[PDB]
């Protein structure tokens, strides 16, 4: 509780910063670079249906 | 569910050379279902008619 009360003091001066997480998914689209670990290398040109 | 029903078919149109068929609408994957399944139609199997044999008599 000591190190949650008191261990907060970051930057003389303004002792008071607010940090906020902001988590974004990105996924997987036409223009992604994707490569292999063999050294093949790639970019998604158009990521077709499974039924092609 | 929702369903889509085909509207707006802009024929355009010239007298007996071509026909093109603009229309919609198509979700990803029925312009092939359709337009594959077609040429497959026009270059297999379209009940017609045309000359089997021709015996040249000379």
């Amino acid at each position: 509780r000591r190190k949650i009360t008191q261990g907060d003091d970051l930057a003389p001066g303004v002792l008071k910063i607010v940090k906020v997480y902001l988590a974004v998914k990105r996924r997987i689209q036409p223009g992604d670079k994707m490569a292999g670990r063999h050294g093949n290398k790639g970019v998604i040109s158009k990521i077709n249906p499974i039924e092609d | 569910t929702e369903f889509l029903k085909p509207r707006l078919v802009d024929i355009e149109q010239v007298s007996s050379t071509h026909a093109k068929v603009t229309l919609e609408p198509l979700e990803r994957g029925f312009g092939h279902t359709l337009g594959n399944a077609l040429r497959r139609i026009l270059l297999s199997s379209m009940p017609g008619c045309a000359v089997t044999e021709v015996e040249i008599d000379g």
